[PDB]
């Protein structure tokens, strides 16, 4: 059976009472990932270990345990075993894990492994922290003022995929029901008409806002901003705002600011105030270009979170070095967010920025905020110095070209 | 007084149906002569769907006549079966009527013919009295085919060259030939089927007659090995169009060749699929009585749409359609059945597995592994009902059990591995040329036969080659694109990208290079475009049920 060796001297991360007990000797599972995962994963392990050794003197150490998924999983488990049932089980059990890229499918017929892991492990939160790194090439004038954390709902909205083709009977049947049974007067063209359904629910909404407010508490963020299209879609996007504001009142004891919806929520640990605010989506996308500093932690629906994260990454020049995570009721999975770039795999050439920064997400999620900072210091140190991998080197001037492993060393040398 | 009427009404149905079956089969020569390959394809579909029209007709008749009992009829029907030449199929025909009348319920021995309950020569001998040079001339001349031959003497020169290599010039003078009276028709081939009677024993003798483009008929090869005939009459190949006024006599005759095939399988090959099914159940019941065994989940990778089980030592799998598919498979139950219907009508080219729809199939509770009972009860609850000591699976398929290509590849070294991947590519090529797109080319969806040939069995994602848009993967616009997780280009349903096939087909370090030397075309969109262009131009790719090397031309 199993071909994962559980490390002898490590110990399991435990969830009890809704709080994460992280032992000083934690076992962290890691998937190498397809293609360039082979170059970027070693680099991460070296840096994440280095940050822990320096920050905690050696009083802490991570027991790495390789689990499997994808092309490599084929090489150990058998021919067409791309996702072993134990991988899911080990991730559920050890609560926290990290992976390189898995092959995403072009073409509609085939099975995606990334989506398999998500829906399988029931990871309904897409977490995307965006900030600038001094020296990164950027299209904007002041990218340094951008330091946000996007809490994106991942189980509802138009992204659910509840849709019917035009002229499909099912569609005509659906349209029929709305038009005569529900009396819908606002479909301009009922013939040759596709239909999609947009569901937003209280239970689904509050998981996300709850998670985000906690994160603000845990990491000393200033505010949580609910982003929505309340002014047009009043019962989907508008309810998302209303429920989010209701949660901060009922569960976190938010006091009103000047009668306006805005709430002052008090951090239980520090005493410092966390502002709960809301802004319209189309406006927000302007507001992030013009005035990024105002914003901190952002909670929003599926479609909106996707749009905002893709725009924010562009502004800060970190499309190729964007960290990511997917969180559920019982575990968390930090991922590299780029593709597998099979073309380059094994040349130790690509930028490990993304996975390394998901490792910093991981470290902060373990409460080991100190060690996370040393990576941050390492990344901004090595970027400023212009000792970078090809993807940046070609764009910067007076830069030193380094291999993947080498850039990792540069990150370590600036800690 | 109806007792006899109903019984007579049913037998009238059988006489009717089999006569039509013979007529539809009689047109196999004229379809072949005129190269009407779309009618050849069409006749296969009609013969398959012929039996079911008459069963339906008889049932409606019986309903209009009838709008303990069944045993009166059963015995009446039994009484006119002696001195009736095709009693076996008549019993099966009887069964089909009861099964529709009672929606496949309460099927046991005395209510219907679940057990058997119970002239004109079909070949002629040929002896080399005046040498094989002339003997073969006489055989070829005795053929009713109304087209010309280019160099009969070439083909006759070939067949002796084979016969001399196969066995000694002393055995060949003492050996003789017993060829069957009819020609077995399939696709663009007319088959001569005979027996080779040697002092050392009796051997298969098979000559496929092919047709030059708007021209003569040539014998493409000569086959005399026990194992080669298996392939020709294979489960994965389409059924033969052969005129058989008495099939039971032909099944007995064919049995001397094809010694490994069961009665049912032998009936299948000639095109009596519904009777084959009756004999399939008896072969099942006989095996079941002969052993103490539990139904288990079949080896290999679990199904995301099909739940499949088997018996440890049994040569067939049972596939049932789950109540719920995996989240990523956006399919209706009706569509899978439609895919299965498609393959059953279609020409399989020895690359697709033959299935048998069974309604309300009965299993004993004690025969099921606890692991499977929970799996069946958990993933297929709607499909099953409880009957005390037994359960009823509403609907399942039965097909030949092979060994899954994903399993086989792990047990195979250098030389045999080279044979495996060759068989895969050729399988994919042959299927694509036969207007079929294999949805999940993944190895877990192909089986390996006793002969080492590769056959496809997942029909989750099947579709016609004419239905898909084959695309090249766009070159990157900017460097950024090389490292993105998602395409920047729009993708439609029906869009296929042969380039991406590499990731699932060339993961392993051994198999990749072999694909790269043997089947580079499978990963280029231009190859699938050329193929689909020919299917759109009406061209039908010839399939040889034999090695390409065996051909006379090489
Ligand atoms: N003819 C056969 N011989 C041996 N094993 C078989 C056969 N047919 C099916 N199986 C086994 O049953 C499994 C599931 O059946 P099948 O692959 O036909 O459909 P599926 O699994 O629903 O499709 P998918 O590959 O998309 O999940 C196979 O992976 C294999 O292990
Ligand atoms: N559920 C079943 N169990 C056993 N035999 C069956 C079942 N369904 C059909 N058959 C047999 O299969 C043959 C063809 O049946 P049908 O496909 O209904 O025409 C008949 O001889 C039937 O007796
Ligand atoms: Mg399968």
């Amino acid at each position: 059976e199993s071909k994962v060796v559980v490390p002898a001297q490590g110990k399991k991360i435990t969830l009890q009472n809704g709080k994460l007990n992280v032992p000083e000797n934690p076992i962290i599972p890691y998937i190498e990932g397809d293609g360039i995962g082979v170059d970027v994963t070693p680099a991460m392990l070296k840096v994440v270990d280095a940050a822990v050794e320096k920050a905690y003197k050696g009083e802490r150490k991570i027991s790495w345990m390789e689990i499997y998924t994808g092309e490599k999983s084929t090489q150990v488990y058998g021919q067409d075993v791309w996702l072993p049932a134990e991988t899911l089980d080990l991730i559920r059990e050890y609560r926290v894990a990290i992976k390189g890229p898995l092959t995403t499918p072009v073409g509609g017929g085939i099975r995606s492994l990334n989506v398999a892991l998500r829906q399988e492990l029931d990871l309904y939160i897409c977490l995307r922290p965006v900030r600038y790194y001094q020296g990164t090439p950027s299209p904007v004038k002041h990218p340094e003022l951008t330091d946000m954390v996007i809490f994106r709902e991942n189980s509802e909205d138009i992204y659910a995929g509840i849709e019917w083709k035009a002229d499909s009977a099912d569609a005509e049947k659906v349209i029929k029901f709305l038009r005569e049974e529900m009396g819908v007067k606002k479909i301009r063209f009922p013939e040759h008409c596709g239909i999609g359904i947009k569901p937003c629910s209280e239970e689904g909404t509050k998981r996300l806002v709850r998670a985000a407010i906690e994160y603000a508490i845990a990491n000393d963020r200033d505010s949580v901003t609910l982003v929505h299209k309340g002014n047009i879609m009043k019962f989907t996007e508008g309810a998302f705002k209303d429920w989010g504001y209701q949660l901060a009142r009922e569960e976190f004891g938010g006091e009103l600011i000047d009668g306006g919806p805005w709430l002052k929520v008090k951090n239980p640990n520090t005493g410092k105030e966390i502002v709960i605010k809301d802004v319209i989506a189309d406006a927000f996308l302007q507001q992030i270009l013009l005035r990024p500093a105002e914003y901190d932690v952002i909670a929003c629906m599926n479609l909106n979170g996707d749009y905002i994260s893709d725009a924010l990454a562009a502004q800060v020049g970190g499309i190729g070095i964007a960290p990511g995570a997917n969180i559920g009721d019982e575990c968390a999975l930090f991922e590299a967010t780029h593709g597998t770039a099979p073309k380059y795999a094994g040349q130790d050439k690509v930028n490990p920025g993304s996975i390394i920064l998901s490792a910093e997400m991981m470290l902060r999620h373990m409460g080991w905020t100190e060690a996370a900072d040393l990576i941050v210091k390492g990344m901004e140190g090595a970027i400023n110095a212009k000792t970078v991998t090809y993807d940046f080197e070609r764009l910067m001037d007076g830069a030193k070209l380094l291999k993947c492993s080498e850039f990792g060393d540069a990150i370590i040398e600036n800690m | 007084g109806l007792e006899l009427l109903i019984a007579q009404t049913i037998l009238q149905g059988f006489d009717a149906q089999y006569g039509r079956f013979l007529e539809v089969t009689s047109g196999a020569q004229q379809r072949f002569e005129q190269a009407d390959w779309h009618a050849v394809q069409q006749a296969m579909k009609n013969r398959i769907h012929l039996y079911d029209h008459h069963v339906g007709l008889v049932v409606e008749q019986l309903r209009c006549i009838t709008n303990e009992f069944l045993l009166r009829v059963k015995e009446h029907y039994t009484r006119l079966l002696p001195d009736y030449p095709r009693f076996e199929i008549a019993e099966s025909f009887f069964n089909s009527v009861y099964c529709r009348l009672f929606d496949h319920r309460s099927l046991t021995p005395e209510r219907l013919f679940i057990f058997s309950s119970q002239p004109r020569p079909l070949a002629k001998d040929f002896h080399p009295d005046h040498g094989w040079e002339s003997l073969l001339m006489r055989v070829i001349s005795d053929l009713p085919l109304r087209l010309h031959w280019q160099n009969k003497s070439r083909d006759i020169h070939y067949i002796i060259r084979h016969l001399t290599e196969t066995l000694g010039p002393e055995n060949l003078s003492k050996s003789h030939l017993q060829v069957a009276n009819e020609l077995f028709y399939r696709n663009k081939a007319a088959w001569l089927v005979g027996k080779l009677i040697t002092p050392s024993g009796t051997l298969p003798f098979l000559l496929p007659i092919h047709q030059t483009d708007d021209g003569e008929l040539f014998i493409d090869t000569c086959l005399t090995t026990t194992a080669e005939a298996s392939i020709v009459f294979g489960f994965a190949r389409s059924y033969f169009m052969v005129y058989a006024p008495l099939p039971a006599a032909l099944v007995e005759w064919l049995r001397e060749i094809l010694p490994g095939k069961t009665t049912a399988e032998l009936y299948m090959a000639i095109g009596c699929q519904k009777h084959a099914k009756t004999e399939s159940y008896r072969e099942y019941l006989v095996y079941l009585q002969g052993c103490n065994e539990q139904f288990i989940e079949a080896p290999g990778i679990r199904g995301m749409v099909m739940l499949v089980f088997t018996l440890p030592g049994f040569d067939r799998v049972f596939k049932v359609i789950k109540d719920k598919f995996a989240p990523q498979k956006e399919m209706s139950a009706a569509h899978v059945r439609a895919c299965y219907q498609l393959v059953k009508e279609h020409d399989r080219v020895g690359r697709m597995a033959d299935t048998q729809e069974f309604e309300n199939f009965v299993l004993e509770k004690r025969h099921i592994s606890p692991a499977l009972m929970e799996l069946l009860l958990q993933e297929a609850a709607e499909k099953i009902t409880d009957l005390g000591e037994q359960i009823v699976i509403r609907h399942l398929y039965i097909e030949r059990r092979m060994v899954p290509l994903n399993i086989w590849l792990e047990q195979v070294e250098g030389q045999q591995l080279r044979d495996a991947i060759e068989e895969y590519g050729n399988a994919i090529r042959q299927l694509a040329a036969a207007n079929i797109f294999p949805g999940d080319m993944l190895f877990k969806n192909f089986g390996v036969t006793r002969h080492g040939r590769v056959v496809f069995y997942d029909y989750d994602e099947i579709c016609y080659m004419t239905e898909v848009n084959f695309r090249d993967i766009p070159p990157p616009r900017y460097p950024e694109d090389e490292l993105a997780s998602e395409p920047w280009y729009s993708v439609s349903p029906g869009d296929v990208f042969p380039e991406e096939f590499r990731h699932w087909l060339c993961a392993d370090p051994r198999i990749g290079p072999l694909f790269e030397e043997m089947h580079a075309d499978l990963f280029r969109a231009d190859y699938w475009r050329a193929l689909q262009n020919r299917i759109r131009e009406g061209h039908v790719e010839d399939v040889y049920a034999y090695r390409r090397r065996q051909r006379f031309s090489v």
